[PDB]
């Protein structure tokens, strides 16, 4: 009856312990430099194949911020405020979260599904007998592609969001280019409004990809488990991004 | 299953054309509308310091 | 009743799976279909008068064309069929009791008392009395097939189709399924269709066998007759010999 | 070479036409033929099971908005704005978007997998062979349970978000409470802004669930198809929500 | 289990009301009744508004 929940919680938490151990091995020892020349290939499916989604969302978010900012800011200071609010919002809160979640979706479920199949088909297992450690051959380049790709995407998301904001806020709705640009320069500091967006992005890139690899590399070889793993990678990295985003922003701007 | 194929494209084209229209039309509520009968007038001035296009 | 399929032609995925298939399913007899895998075996059964639409040809039940003729008859006519599709389907959200009971509700309006008794009788006919409240997902593989079969014979249908029941299994199970077919064909006056890759079992069960490959019938007969007409295709197929009209890819240089 | 793309575009658009046709066939209110106990049950999986995720997300978003609003407002010297901005941000832009994306999102993915599994397993084929039209048993209660559930979850998300906002903005950071509640009333209203938040969620609920059903159901039985469909639902659900969010907000508040 | 689904979903409804009533309070507007219209003439209403008090 009740003990059921008890057992569920106990096992899920044991699994986090396992994930921590896996992460340690993959990051801790990677001497096979000759085979890491392929991670550039792996990046194709994490980074290159995801620009379309990040770019389109960045444009819609920029345009939305432009319109909502404007309808509020006409009562307070659009001439000075569209610039400052569009750029701070995108650099501090949205590029690191919206790109992080779209990424967790598009790259995250695809990646976990792929590791999942590698395990389910027994293909991965056959490598143990050939002496090729699957963590160094299969997992390593996938985790690294995730680390590099999300941060570069995060920057693009914001770059597009700025275009979106200006396109409506300045060009269709009647605001000065001068004060838009100077306002942004007056209030946006590289140190640390641009820099903190990047730091949060690295944290999310590691946490989110780490989960996707871990769940794909599941214990139970049952077909039902692939769909379960895919749903869970989206849910867990999604909450983790929001949880960590809160703490990091609390420090960075508090 | 060859026969079903055609109908499917025709449905796409219509639903899609409608969606494109919806966007182009609906955004006119805020941008691209004069909201007037359109008469114009001119006037000249000695000093227009601080006017904007779109002032009332 | 007798089922006839004539001049069947069907194109899926721009490829022809079937080309002028002509079958006579003999009443009260076991009809079987054999052939290479991946050549339409499930498809051909579906085209018997299920949910697939042929491009050419006719499907006749009792000699009547089922296409167009009429909605109400066809709805009722459907109550005369039961099937095991591939691995066999059970609904995961329903108990065994409900999986067997389910098709009853498609054509009848019965009291809870009678629907319950029919389920009990049908489960005993396949050796499953007393497993009614377990969820099907907790059954061993041998039982999953038997539950699905109980559903198939739930309405006292005339035609039972077993889609590849012998394909891959445990020798104990093969013994059991063979016996259930022998028991039921007699107990319920059934016409059955067995479609299967495992030639050695089919050959001792069916009264009449068709060998189908590459969209055409390539020989027909009782198992005794098929052995008498050694078209290279049929002969290799029914013997397992690696020699015959099959290919390997090589040329030395 | 080039024609490859052309074939891809043509097939995806054809598929849309099919999806539109399916929606028309399912939407007629025909399900009344059977009981609706099935609906109540189905709601368990699409709605009730997701309350934990949406609640935790709402709390973190509320607290983040509180801290970011505050660190900007202290440079205006006008703290009454926490009430006005926490409320407008959540009611107009975030509850309708964050909830929609976490929803489908999780429910979106799980639903796609479940229907698709029933296709792959031959369960659906059997039902037609028996004579029970699967759209009235398998699809109907799933599409409607999704419609009711997301809008209801949107409200809870905002409600948690506002409370989280106050919890830091007023109670830890020293803002006089009276200005918070007054700021909310001045000038965002129950009869206008709350209403527009709900309307957007009805639209999103239909886009998300409609896509999830289609992706699961309408596909020839390719074994790799389930994992691909799950990823695809997340991507299309997400872009459709953002594209529509822009056009609707542009009217509601334009 | 169907009994649990039935005995549990009521919670989403109990929660829905709790928070909806909160929403009404947080953004409660003005409930007008027995209203009349009146008209008056003016020479200048510069910057007067459609929803002015
Ligand atoms: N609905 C569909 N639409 C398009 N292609 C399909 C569909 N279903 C399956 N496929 C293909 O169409 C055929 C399905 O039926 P079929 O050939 O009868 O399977 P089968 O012979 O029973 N398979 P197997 O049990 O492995 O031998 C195969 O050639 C599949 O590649």
């Amino acid at each position: 009856t009740i003990a059921w929940l008890g057992r569920l919680v106990i096992e899920r938490i044991r699994g986090i312990g396992v994930a921590a151990l896996m992460l340690l091995q993959i990051i801790f020892s990677l001497p096979s430099a000759g085979g890491f020349g392929r991670f550039v290939y792996q990046m194709h499916r994490v980074g290159v194949m995801s620009l379309l989604i990040i770019t389109v969302s960045g444009l819609f978010i920029g345009l939305v911020l432009g319109l909502q900012g404007y309808s509020i800011l006409v009562n307070v200071g659009s001439e000075s405020m569209l610039g400052t609010m569009v750029s701070l919002t995108l650099l501090r809160e949205l590029a690191p979260v919206v790109a992080a979640l779209l990424f967790a979706g598009r790259a995250g479920s695809a990646l976990t599904a792929e590791i999942g199949s590698m395990k389910q088909s027994e293909q991965l297992a056959s490598m143990e007998m050939i002496g090729v450690d699957p963590l160094k051959q299969i997992v390593s380049p996938r985790l690294w592609a995730g680390i590099v790709s999300l941060p570069m995407l995060t920057v693009i998301f914001a770059a597009i969001g700025i275009v979106g904001g200006k396109l409506v806020g300045v060009d269709f709705l009647g605001v000065d280019e001068g004060s838009f640009w100077s306002g942004m320069q007056n209030n946006v500091q590289f140190g640390h409004d641009v820099v903190n967006g990047i730091i949060k992005s690295i944290v999310f890139a590691l946490l989110c990809t780490w989960i996707a690899v871990f769940q794909g590399y599941a214990c139970d070889p049952t077909p039902e488990g692939i769909a379960t793993a895919m749903t869970r990678t989206v849910v867990y990295s999604s909450l983790c991004v929001l949880g960590f985003d809160f703490v990091l922003t609390a420090v960075m701007f508090g | 299953k060859s026969r079903t194929s055609e109908l499917a494209v025709g449905i796409f084209v219509i639903i899609f054309g409608i969606a494109l229209f919806f966007l182009a039309m609906k955004v006119s509520g805020l941008v691209g509308t004069n909201l007037s009968d359109g008469y114009t007038m001119k006037a000249q001035f000695d000093n227009v310091n601080g006017l904007k296009p779109r002032a009332k | 009743s007798l089922i006839e399929v004539k001049n069947l032609s069907f194109n899926r995925g721009e490829r022809v799976i079937y080309d002028n298939i002509s079958l006579n399913i003999r009443r009260g007899q076991i009809t079987a279909i054999m052939g290479p895998s991946g050549t339409g075996k499930t498809t051909l059964l579906r085209l018997i008068g299920g949910q697939l639409v042929p491009d050419q040809g006719e499907v006749l039940l009792d000699g009547k064309d089922i296409a167009q003729m009429s909605r109400q008859e066809l709805f009722a006519a459907r109550a005369r069929m039961g099937m095991l599709f591939q691995s066999g389907a059970l609904f995961t959200d329903m108990s065994v009791y409900e999986n067997v009971a389910f098709p009853i509700r498609a054509h009848t309006k019965l009291s809870e008392n009678l629907i319950a008794e029919l389920v009990a009788l049908k489960l005993e006919s396949v050796g499953l009395r007393g497993t009614e409240q377990l969820m099907p997902t907790e059954l061993s593989g041998g039982m999953n097939r038997r539950v699905a079969l109980a559903r198939a014979i739930a309405l006292d249908p005339d035609l039972i189709m077993y889609d590849e029941p012998f394909a891959g299994q445990d020798p104990i199970v093969k013994g059991v399924l063979t016996r259930l077919i022998r028991s039921l064909r007699e107990a319920l006056d059934l016409t059955t269709i067995i479609v299967s890759h495992d030639v050695p079992e089919t050959l001792s069960i069916a009264d009449y066998i068709y060998v189908v490959a590459e969209g055409k019938i390539q020989g027909e007969g009782t198992p005794e007759e098929l052995q008498a007409y050694a078209s290279p295709f049929v002969k290799q197929f029914l013997t397992g010999s690696a020699e015959g009209p099959v290919e390997y890819q090589f040329s030395h240089q």
